[PDB]
């Protein structure tokens, strides 16, 4: 039953630019309060405990305080690094209102424009030789993650058939990487010969296409 | 209340469990676990009456 | 020293209970709090429970009780999943409170529920092909399409785990069939598309399959 209001959802920023996640208490919390970092696929770090001290290892950068029902973590000067969502955990777990989460504040790290090096894949012999055709579009290391990817069969768009997924950011580089997936049926795949990926990037001068005519090599 | 029997019966285990040290005479080593124990009960102090308090006010 | 692992994450169906495990060890201290965290898929930490470890004091939260069953022993605490349902789908972490003072000093990996009526499907590896289709003059990149599996994760990795710079694992993504599907691809020197041999080292324990698929630049 107590509460923890963990704002914002989301936060972007610069290097050295300084960030604040701020929890909100839904009851009393004496220093009952801990911070954590945790990184994509990855158990979450201890930052500071008991609201306002640093685990070891932890640096300095990293900030905790509170004032009865608010507690707020300040990573200072950021590194590239923080990226990664943060949390905060309040209470006790003997009660009478357990202990409980923030629920997430992802960190962006803002820097310089970077563009998306697009690479092309065609559908291999062994997925044919199944039923299904598989189409990839990657986009390798470019910032920031905003960008959409256009499907054109023989000029025509395509939209439904199509699937996105996106890595986290570098933790030295803050870059990003997306890969799209167009997928019909073996039958489809036949009916056209020139596939091709179109790229709308902010750090892209024109849209750069990336395509491949079947079997033409 | 369930819980709160629950809670004190706990705190009560938190006292049993590091209970006074031993005792064993050591020039300074003896009063070493003073401090230890004194800082080790200070602290289930705190955590018992802590809470407890979130099951009244 | 101390450490924490936990097992028994396995897909199961619906109401059909399944059994957590976390190894303790390495605790010089006698007992302390034992928590268990879950995150389901791109979602927040939620608290299980906990239990202090001397004792039989088990806490559970608002929405757990009942459904959940935390077990303390020698070596070492469980969580017992009474009646899972699909929205217990997630990771679930154990995590040692070294201080008592309500925090999280060592945590497990975790382990990952899958609740469906899905029965397990192994994967489908397919090269991506680079050649002269992926040339950048100095760079290029090749890839490993893990189309169609179930249930999650699958552990690819390049040239078993010796190519590391520039390797790319992307998320999974769940299609409308029901079935998962990633691609983990790595940029390499265009020289080297020859004299260099490139294999993706696929893992889906949760069917056993071990798949080492080789890419090479097509055929022409």
């Amino acid at each position: 039953e107590l509460v923890m209001t963990q704002t914002p959802s989301s936060v972007s920023e610069p290097v050295g630019g300084t960030v604040t996640i701020k929890c909100q208490a839904s009851q009393s919390i004496s220093s009952w309060l801990s911070w954590y970092q945790q990184k994509p696929g990855q158990p979450p770090k201890l930052l500071i405990y008991d609201a306002s001290n640093l685990a070891s290892g932890v640096p300095s950068r990293f900030m905790g305080s509170g004032s009865g029902t608010e507690y707020t973590l300040t990573i200072s000067g950021v590194q590239r690094e923080d990226a990664a969502t943060y949390y905060c955990l309040g209470g006790y777990p003997a009660a009478s209102y357990r202990t409980a989460f923030g629920g997430g504040t992802e960190l962006e790290i803002i820097r310089t424009v970077a563009a998306p090096s697009v690479f092309i894949f065609p559908p291999s012999d062994e997925q044919l030789k199944s039923g299904t055709a598989s189409v990839v579009c990657l986009l390798n290391n470019f910032y920031p993650r905003e960008a959409k990817v256009q499907w054109k069969v023989d000029n025509a768009l395509q939209s439904g058939n199509s699937q996105e997924s996106v890595t986290e950011q570098d933790s030295k580089d803050s870059t990003y990487s997306l890969s799209s997936t167009l997928t019909l049926s073996k039958a489809d795949y036949e009916k056209h010969k020139v596939y091709a990926c179109e790229v709308t990037h902010q750090g892209l001068s024109s849209p750069v296409t990336k395509s491949f005519n079947r079997g033409e090599c | 209340d369930e819980d709160l029997l629950k809670a004190v019966r706990l705190i009560k285990f938190l006292y049993q469990s590091n209970p006074p040290p031993n005792p064993e005479g050591t020039r300074q080593a003896r009063r070493n676990r003073r401090r230890r124990w004194r800082e080790r009960q200070r602290q289930i102090h705190s955590i018992s009456e802590r809470i407890l308090s979130t099951y009244l006010g | 020293q101390e450490q924490l692992v936990e097992s028994g994450g396995r897909l199961v169906t619906p109401g059909t209970a399944l059994t957590l495990t976390c190894k303790v060890s390495g605790f010089s201290l006698s007992g302390f709090w034992l928590n268990w965290v879950r995150q389901a898929p791109g979602k927040g930490l939620e608290w299980v429970g906990a239990i202090y470890r001397g004792s039989g004091s088990e806490w559970y939260a608002s929405w757990a009780k009942g459904r959940f069953t935390i077990s303390d022993t020698s070596t070492t605490v469980t969580l017992k999943l009474t009646s899972p349902t699909t929205e217990d789908t997630a990771t679930y972490f154990c995590a040692a409170d070294t201080t008592d003072n309500g925090y999280f000093t060592i945590w497990g990996p975790g382990t990952l529920v899958t609740v469906s009526s899905a029965s397990t499907k192994g994967p489908s590896v397919f090269p991506l092909a680079p050649s002269a289709k992926s040339t950048s003059g100095g760079t290029a990149a090749l890839g490993c399409l893990v189309k169609d599996y179930f249930p999650e994760p699958v552990t690819v990795s390049w040239n078993s785990g010796a190519l590391t710079s520039g390797v790319h694992t992307f998320p999974a993504v769940l299609q409308s069939s029901g079935l998962y599907s990633l691609s983990s691809v790595v940029t390499v020197p265009s020289s080297s598309l020859g004299t260099q041999t490139y294999i993706c080292n696929v893992n889906h324990k949760p069917s056993n399959t071990k798949v080492d698929k080789k890419a090479e630049p097509k055929s022409c």
